[PDB]
């Protein structure tokens, strides 16, 4: 079977659509909400939410791997 | 894509000094700590020292003042100066950039040899 695009899974639980979900202005919305609750700190999020459209498709992806 | 060179290694007998480099490629992520590890044979993972975008260090308890961290953010790097060397510093020293300070994030350079 396997289809693209494809759903993730990371091994910390984040959801998106791969890659569609790594090529728009803001982020997925799994990681904003990770780092908001899971980490709380919002600084965090604020941050990547101004990063991300100035970010290569290698970092954002590091980003959504690893986090 | 994020690379870590790290340079300024090597040997120097008891007592020296040394620089070791790090500049960190692609993207400058606007909040960032960086800073080195070190592994002695066969010994666990250490910290050896770290700085953050806002300008704050953080040293392991061995430095005890030897050692100077600073950051050139302009280019993106990072540079350890350090002091009075001795057999136990001996280990290899890995420089790290930590996007935002979280250690989830972490990339990880090659590794440097120090040697006295």
């Amino acid at each position: 079977g396997g289809s693209w695009p494809q759903r993730v899974v990371t091994k910390k639980g984040r959801t998106f659509l791969y890659p569609n979900d790594l090529l728009q202005t803001n982020p997925p919305e799994s990681l904003i909400t990770a780092l908001v609750e899971e980490y709380q700190n919002p600084v965090s999020a604020k941050e990547l939410q101004a990063d991300w459209p100035d970010m290569s498709f290698d970092e954002r992806r590091h980003v959504a791997m690893n986090l | 894509k994020v690379q870590l060179q790290e340079s300024g290694g090597g040997l120097v007998q008891v007592g020296g000094s040394l620089r070791l480099s790090c500049k960190a490629s692609g993207f400058t992520f606007r909040s960032s700590a960086m800073g080195w590890y070190r592994r002695a044979p066969g010994k666990q993972r250490e910290l050896v020292a770290s700085l953050t975008t806002t300008g704050t260090a953080d040293y392991g308890d061995f430095v005890k003042g030897r050692f100077t961290i600073s950051r050139d953010n302009a280019e993106n790097t990072v540079d350890l100066h350090m002091n009075s060397l001795k057999p136990e510093d001996t280990a290899v020293y890995y420089c790290h950039e930590d996007p935002y300070g979280m250690e989830s994030l972490r990339y990880w350079g090659q590794g440097t040899q120090v040697t006295v």
